[PDB]
């Protein structure tokens, strides 16, 4: 009820931004082949 | 050296107890919220207007249920397809009345299962595995999104969605029979063949390995202790189990290749559940199964009954009785 | 003899070019001459109902069931 | 008495098969409770 | 000697003339609700 | 040497189809159960027993054709061709529904003869007999449904007819009249069937995704000779995968493949126990604490009481056309309808 | 109204067989600690 | 009084799931 | 001596010749198709 | 007010400052390593193994 | 290996172990009994099933003497 | 000889398919 | 009229502590058979 | 984890002390049952 | 129904008296 609502958009785009900037973090290079 | 690189090194580490990964960044917060709301809504949750007629259906344990009858009730017919979060409900009492937690559980479930699926990919990348276990897990993800997401879309309401329970499942299956005739639809036919075939080739492969085990134990200890973990010797005579099934049916019907054998175990169920979950999907938009009612006639023109006409009279019994108060007009358009 | 060496041989298709049409047409003539309705007692489209019997015929006896089906199949 | 039996053996149950048999009993207890309470 | 793919071709289209004949009589003759 | 040894050596000879001693019970009885079904769904009607059409002569396709159960007046007669009902006539034997017991009896001695086949071949090859014990699962579903279920009921009429849609009504007849889905023996059977399909989809997809490089080609099916002693997939890797994805994982190939036997077969044995309890009409129909409460409180509704009203529709609407022998003439005004349907 | 003999059915159907399976594990680990000869055999 | 047994069976089932994942007998080569 | 009892013994004789003509044909062919030592 | 046609469900002005400070608070973490790198260094691979 | 007084009496019953009759023995005598007992079970089932009618034998609840 | 093994299954099958094609052209 | 929670008091007051004392005896005999090294240690 | 604890000991209960503890529970069950059933 | 528990406690007590007398751990010198 507009105080809870603020709390959800924090928590969503906290973890969504960890997802988005996780695969931008040179993610194909993280393999057991090399580096 | 940086704080982000020391965080990416931890979150993609296979040296953790459970691999978290980048999909776990939105698997674990989603599925723990679908869990922690499910346990509360299954145990302690007030009754829910499902038919939109202000007749609240009890579904939790504190309101006199058990494991079988208790269920998280779907949302109201009054809401229908509208997004109904907590902050758009003006109180939690108004939220729990109108079928609140069904949308909170389901939407955090389908995000967490579609992230559990991508997490099975990610660890296969970091371990050197060939990647496609997550394609086999697409088959229950197709079926979970068919009864919780796609079928409420094409029917236009989450109230037609599947109730999160055990007796609510059979309320879902029978009402789906009367309104859509799923048993005559060839995609439920192609997945009954998927799980009857799947449980066949499971118990047929699991018996021929256990039949042809090599002597490594005594008769006092267990059969299973003849396998030391991580050994490089083959633990069963595969030529023996090939010569058995090569005589049990005939010679040319037997896979001598164990790789092509262990691929056919992954093909048959998964293709059977992809096809089935696109049976619920095409029947979400009212493209029903076959209808052979009044198909056999004599030369006079009188209807001769078939087995489909007996099956029709079972469908007419469920059709005239499902949601016995919600209807006002002669045709169940919804 | 291997199975694929049989069906690619000509001598195979010499024999089975006569036997298959002589057996498929005999399965045609088994139906079109009205013979299958009399061996198995299946009703023709003319004879589900009769002029007298307008209901659904059922057997209602354990031991005179042969005699009751002599009744329901004459008319 | 008579002599010691040469058919004495030992019984084993590893930690793996404990959790199978515990979960087997609780899930059968979850399933069949609702019918027994009727 | 006959090439094997010619055998699977002629028998394979023979099945299609059998199957599509069966889906024909779903819309004509008996059991068609005409 | 003797006469028994020449016959024993002839049956066990390597040939195209292995005959053995058990082929004398399988090959005559399985050929007549299968051919009795193909004949009964093509030619023989159900016009006198059920009052239906269940043949290809009568316009039914593959789905709506069946070999149908006999009349209720026959009771549990075996309906022998020479018997007191048929009396030697073939045509009156088919119209009473004699082919159905012909299929079910010669079929029951096919499953006897096929399970004996799996003990005989395992003794000649020299392996443990777990195929013959896992096949006892499907024997317990044929016997306890096609045989032990109509024996407890009124006649053979309440048995599944051998046809695709005729099984489908038997699925619907068993919900309205018996409440079969509520029975915990089906619930332990669905857990084995959907659990058995689960295990082969995982073990299929984990072996095929931890394979070793045994060739330079991109096709991995080519790189397996059958008589090799090196294992073809990394068990250590596949354990390390599922220990981090799912949390717990098999570390034993002997325990794994046994567990792929136990899970599908037990779901056929536990579900077979319940259907014997429905021959006696010992059904799990109601929770009386739910029923006593819904009678005294006309506001208390669960999903469970919603399924009983769906079963009144199955018990009333189909039972007029289900059982023409009993002559249910329902008025229009007793059939439970909902509002405006 | 529920049957009051069902509490005895369930809570002994849980505890009596589940306490049985614990015992076969404790004596399994005691035999392994019995043979091992160090600090715990006695 | 009746639902107290059902809750104890459910959270008691989730205990042995917890112990099976984290206190598992860790398999070791050699 | 009844209709049902006389027809059953005739089926028992007919059940003997069905086992019989399978068995008689099986002994004769087992002589010709013996295996070399 | 549910069925309003408002961007990302942003009803009030206060919810924007939540969105901007969520993407940027992790963006600034990301630029601490992958930012301030050479934007002119190529490869003829399918996949780059350049640096951390 | 403890001689008891009851053990001394029963000892010739267990003293033989694994003596066989050489050859085929009384096996063809057994099969004629087993073929006969197969026919016996078929007959009393068909009496019970009312698929084999015997004169003055009616399978129904009969007046036992009271 | 295996001519009795196949043709116990194939000689019926072509005979019934001779009847199933004839039933497509039968009407009322 | 008796209290129906007394069946749960007595029959768990018997079985749960008495099955406990059995377990301490079985693992006692397993440790003694564990050290002894003959036919039962494993 | 860390290393193995040097404070591992073993628990003992001889056959004598079993029958004490069994009889202790049953006699307390005989005594206190009549009051609990009330 | 109530007295069935009392009887089971009494004959169950007489069982462990039987096992304590005849299956006792026999004490031995040396
Ligand atoms: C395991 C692996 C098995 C391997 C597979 C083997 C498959 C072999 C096939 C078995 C053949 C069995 C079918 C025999 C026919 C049948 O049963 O026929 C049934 C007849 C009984 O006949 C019925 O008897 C009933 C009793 O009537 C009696 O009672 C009535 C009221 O009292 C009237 O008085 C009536 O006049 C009087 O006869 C009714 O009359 C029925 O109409 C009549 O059909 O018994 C009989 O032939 C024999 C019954 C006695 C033998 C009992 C064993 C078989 C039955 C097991 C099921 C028991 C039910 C438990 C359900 C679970
Ligand atoms: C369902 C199939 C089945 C299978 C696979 C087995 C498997 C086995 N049985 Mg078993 N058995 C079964 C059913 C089965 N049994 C039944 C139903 C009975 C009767 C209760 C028996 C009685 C039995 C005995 C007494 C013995 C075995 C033995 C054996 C073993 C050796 C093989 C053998 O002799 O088979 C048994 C042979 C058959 C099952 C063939 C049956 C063919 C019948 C006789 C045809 C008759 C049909 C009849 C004329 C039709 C009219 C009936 C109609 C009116 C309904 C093997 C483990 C032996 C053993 O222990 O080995 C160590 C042994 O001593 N069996
Ligand atoms: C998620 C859905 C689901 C699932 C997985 C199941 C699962 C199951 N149901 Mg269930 N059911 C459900 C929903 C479900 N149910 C619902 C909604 C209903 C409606 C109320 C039912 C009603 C229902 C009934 C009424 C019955 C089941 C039964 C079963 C069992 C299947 C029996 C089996 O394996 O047959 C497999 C078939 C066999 C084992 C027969 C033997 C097969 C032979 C060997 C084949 C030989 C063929 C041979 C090769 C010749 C072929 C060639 C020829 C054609 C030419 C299984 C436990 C049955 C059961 O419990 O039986 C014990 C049963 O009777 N169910
Ligand atoms: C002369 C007179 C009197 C005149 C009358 C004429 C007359 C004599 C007539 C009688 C003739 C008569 C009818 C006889 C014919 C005999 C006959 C065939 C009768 C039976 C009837 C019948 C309906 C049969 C058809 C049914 C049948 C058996 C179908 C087989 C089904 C089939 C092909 C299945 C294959 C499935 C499959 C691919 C399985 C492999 C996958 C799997 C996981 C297996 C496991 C596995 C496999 C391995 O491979 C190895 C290696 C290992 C490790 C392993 O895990
Ligand atoms: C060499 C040896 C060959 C061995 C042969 C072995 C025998 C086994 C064959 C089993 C076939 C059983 C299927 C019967 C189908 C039938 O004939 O329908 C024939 C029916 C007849 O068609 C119906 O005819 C009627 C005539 O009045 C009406 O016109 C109906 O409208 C029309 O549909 O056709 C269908 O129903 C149409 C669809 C056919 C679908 C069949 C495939 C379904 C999947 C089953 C697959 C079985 C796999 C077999 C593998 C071998
Ligand atoms: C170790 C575990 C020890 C616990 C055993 C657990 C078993 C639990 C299941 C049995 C208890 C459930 C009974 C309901 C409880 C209840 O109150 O009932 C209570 C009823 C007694 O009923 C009471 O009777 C009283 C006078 O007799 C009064 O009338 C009461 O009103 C009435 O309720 O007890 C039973 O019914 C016990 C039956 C147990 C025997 C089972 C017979 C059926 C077995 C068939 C076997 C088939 C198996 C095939 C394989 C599968
Ligand atoms: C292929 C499968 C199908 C794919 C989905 C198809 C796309 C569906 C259309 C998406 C709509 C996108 C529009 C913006 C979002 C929207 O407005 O939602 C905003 C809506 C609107 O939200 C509601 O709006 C209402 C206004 O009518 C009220 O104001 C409510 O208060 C407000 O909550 O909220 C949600 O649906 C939230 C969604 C949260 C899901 C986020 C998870 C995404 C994580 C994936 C990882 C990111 C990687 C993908 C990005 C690259
Ligand atoms: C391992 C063993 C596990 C079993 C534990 C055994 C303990 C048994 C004794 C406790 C159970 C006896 C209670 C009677 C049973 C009954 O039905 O009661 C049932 C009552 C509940 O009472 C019920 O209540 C319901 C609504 O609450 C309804 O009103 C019912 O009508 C009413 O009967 O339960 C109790 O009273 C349990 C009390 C247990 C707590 C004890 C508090 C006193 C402790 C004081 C501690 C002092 C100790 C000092 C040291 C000495
Ligand atoms: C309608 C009939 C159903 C489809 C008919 C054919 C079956 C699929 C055969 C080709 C499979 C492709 C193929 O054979 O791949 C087999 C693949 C391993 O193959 P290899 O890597 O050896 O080679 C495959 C490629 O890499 C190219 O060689 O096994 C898997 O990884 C199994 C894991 C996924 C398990 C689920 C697989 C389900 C996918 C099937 C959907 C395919 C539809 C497209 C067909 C091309
Ligand atoms: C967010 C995601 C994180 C992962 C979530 C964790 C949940 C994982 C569940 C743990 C399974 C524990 C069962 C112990 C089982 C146990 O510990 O087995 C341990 C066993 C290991 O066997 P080994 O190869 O070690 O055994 C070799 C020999 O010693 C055999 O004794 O692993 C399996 O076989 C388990 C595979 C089937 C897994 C069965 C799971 C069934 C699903 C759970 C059903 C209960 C749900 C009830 C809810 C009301
Ligand atoms: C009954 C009887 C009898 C007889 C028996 C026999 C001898 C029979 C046989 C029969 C048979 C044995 C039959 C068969 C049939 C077959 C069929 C008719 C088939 C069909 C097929 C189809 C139609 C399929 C299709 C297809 C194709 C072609 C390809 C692709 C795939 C599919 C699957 C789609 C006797 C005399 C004893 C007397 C008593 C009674
Ligand atoms: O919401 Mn649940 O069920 Ca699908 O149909 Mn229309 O809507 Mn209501 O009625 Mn019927
Ligand atoms: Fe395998």
């Amino acid at each position: 009820m507009l105080t809870l609502k603020i709390l959800v958009y924090t928590t969503v785009i906290f973890f969504v931004s960890l997802f988005i900037f996780g695969f931008l973090s040179s993610d194909p290079s993280r393999n057991p082949n090399r580096k | 050296v940086s704080l982000w690189e020391r965080f990416c090194a931890w979150i993609t580490s296979t040296e953790n107890r459970l691999y978290i990964g980048w999909f776990g960044c939105l698997m674990f917060p989603t599925l723990l919220t679908a869990t922690s709301c499910f346990i509360i809504a299954f145990i302690a949750a007030p009754p829910v207007d499902i038919d939109g007629i202000r007749e609240p259906v009890a579904g939790s344990l504190l309101y006199g249920n058990n494991i079988i009858s208790g269920a998280v009730v779907p949302s109201s017919n009054a809401i229908g397809m509208h997004f109904y979060p907590i902050w758009e409900a003006a109180s939690i009492d108004e939220w729990l009345y109108n079928g609140g937690p069904y949308q909170l559980i389901v939407l955090h479930f389908l995000l967490g299962v579609s992230a559990y699926m991508g997490r099975e990919w990610e660890l296969s990348y970091r371990l050197g595995m060939r990647p496609w276990i997550f394609v086999a897990f697409s088959a229950p993800v197709a079926a979970a999104s068919a009864v919780f997401l796609v079928y409420p879309i094409g029917q236009g309401s989450f109230s037609d969605g599947m109730p999160l329970g055990i007796s609510g499942t059979f309320n879902f299956m029978l009402v789906f029979q009367a309104e859509h005739n799923i048993l005559m639809h060839p995609f439920h036919m192609a997945g009954v063949a998927g799980v009857f075939g799947g449980s066949l080739f499971s118990a047929m492969h699991g018996s021929l390995v256990t039949s042809s085990l090599i002597r490594e134990t005594t008769e006092n200890e267990s059969t299973n202790y003849g396998y030391k973990f991580g050994q490089e010797e083959e633990t069963y005579n595969i030529v023996a189990a090939h010569g058995y099934f090569g005589r049990l049916i005939f010679q040319y019907a037997s896979f001598n290749n164990s790789r092509a054998l262990h691929f056919f175990l992954a093909l048959w169920p998964v293709v059977g559940i992809w096809i089935t979950s696109m049976g619920i999907s095409t029947m979400a938009f009212n493209l029903n199964g076959f209808n052979f009612n009044q198909s056999v006639v004599d030369s006079q023109g009188r209807v001769i009954n078939t087995w489909a006409d007996i099956l029709n009279r079972a469908n007419l019994g469920i059709e005239v009785m499902h949601e016995r108060n919600a209807h006002n007009f002669p045709l169940d358009l919804a | 003899r291997p199975f694929s060496d049989i069906i690619t041989s000509v001598r195979y298709w010499i024999i089975h070019s006569i036997t298959i049409p002589s057996l498929f047409v005999s399965g045609w003539l088994f139906i079109s001459t009205g013979l299958a309705y009399d061996v198995f007692g299946t009703p023709r489209p003319n004879e589900y109902f009769t002029q007298d019997r307008q209901q659904v015929p059922l057997v209602n006896d354990r031991f005179s069931a042969k005699q009751e089906l002599e009744d329901l199949t004459k008319g | 008495m008579t002599g010691p039996n040469p058919n004495k053996q030992a019984v084993e149950l590893n930690r793996t098969s404990l959790y199978w048999g515990l979960l087997l009993i609780f899930v059968l207890a979850v399933l069949f409770s609702s019918y027994f309470f009727n | 000697r006959i090439p094997l793919w010619l055998v699977g071709l002629v028998g394979g289209l023979a099945v299609i003339t059998m199957l599509s004949l069966f889906f024909y009589g779903s819309y004509s003759g008996l059991g068609s609700s005409l | 040497r003797g006469l028994f040894d020449l016959v024993d050596d002839w049956l066990k000879k390597d040939r195209f189809v292995f005959v053995g001693w058990s082929g004398l019970l399988l090959f005559p009885t399985a050929y007549l159960a299968a051919g009795g079904w193909m004949t009964g769904t093509t030619f023989v009607t159900s016009w006198y027993t059920h009052g239906l059409a269940s043949s290809y002569l009568e316009g039914c396709n593959f789905l709506t054709a069946a070999v149908s159960t006999p009349a209720n007046s026959v009771g549990h007669s075996l309906l022998l061709l020479w018997g007191p009902e048929a009396q030697g006539d073939f045509t009156r034997w088919c119209q009473i529904g004699g082919l159905w017991t012909f299929v079910a009896l010669h079929g029951a001695f096919g499953l006897i003869g096929f399970c004996l086949r799996q003990f005989e071949i395992a003794r000649l090859v020299g392996i443990r007999p777990y195929n013959a014990i896992a096949f006892s699962g499907p024997i317990a579903v044929f016997v306890s449904v096609f045989l032990l279920y109509p024996l407890g009921q009124a006649s053979w009429f309440f048995a599944p007819s051998f046809g695709v849609a005729a099984i489908f009504r038997f699925l619907l007849f068993l919900q309205g009249f018996h409440n079969w889905t509520l029975n915990p023996f089906h619930m332990m059977g669905v857990a084995g069937i959907l659990g058995g399909a689960l295990l082969c989809a995982i073990h299929g997809a984990t072996v095929e995704n931890t394979l070793f490089e045994d060739g330079d080609a991109a096709n991995t099916f080519r790189a397996f000779t059958p008589t090799q002693s090196e294992e073809t997939y990394s068990m250590v890797t596949a354990n390390r995968f599922w220990s981090q994805i799912f949390g717990v994982a098999f570390s034993n190939k002997r325990w794994l493949h046994f567990f792929m036997l136990f899970v599908p077969v037990t779901g056929l044995w536990t579900s077979s126990i319940g259907i014997v309890g429905l021959a006696l009409n010992l059904r799990a129909y109601d929770f009386v604490s739910q029923e006593l409460r819904a009678a005294e409180d006309p506001e208390f509704e669960t999903f469970y009481t919603k399924n009983h009203l769906l079963d009144e529709g199955i018990r009333a609407w189909m039972a007029a056309q289900d059982q023409p022998h009993e002559n249910f003439v329902f008025p229009e005004e007793v059939l439970p309808r909902g509002n405006a349907l | 109204e529920v049957q009051f003999g069902a509490y005895l059915a369930v809570l002994l159907g849980t505890f009596l067989p589940a306490l049985f399976l614990v015992n076969l594990f404790i004596q399994t680990e005691a035999r392994k600690a019995g043979k091992a000869g160090g600090q715990d055999s006695d | 009084m009746e639902a107290l047994v059902y809750t104890f069976l459910l959270i008691g089932t989730l205990m042995v799931i917890f112990f099976a994942v984290f206190f598992r007998e860790t398999p070791r080569i050699l | 001596m009844t209709a049902s009892l006389s027809n059953f013994i005739a089926s028992l004789i007919a059940g003997g010749v069905v086992v019989g003509v399978i068995a008689i044909a099986l002994i004769v062919i087992s002589k010709s198709d013996r295996i070399l030592r | 007010t549910e069925g309003t046609n408002e961007w990302f469900g942003v009803d009030d002005l206060r919810l924007l400052a939540v969105l901007f400070l969520g993407h940027w608070a992790i963006l600034s973490l990301w630029l601490g390593s992958y930012g301030d790198s050479n934007e002119d260094e190529d490869f003829f691979g399918e996949i780059d193994y350049s640096a951390r | 290996a403890l001689r008891t007084r009851l053990g001394e009496i029963l000892r010739p019953l267990n003293a033989e172990y694994g003596k066989v009759a050489p050859g085929w023995g009384t096996t063809p005598i057994m099969g004629i009994v087993m073929l006969a007992f197969l026919i016996f079970l078929v007959i009393i089932l068909q009496i019970y099933n009312s698929s084999l009618i015997i004169e003055n034998v009616d399978v129904d609840w009969a007046n036992g003497i009271v | 000889f295996r001519w009795l093994a196949i043709h116990g299954l194939a000689i019926p099958t072509v005979f019934f398919l001779g009847g199933i094609t004839a039933m497509q052209f039968i009407q009322r």
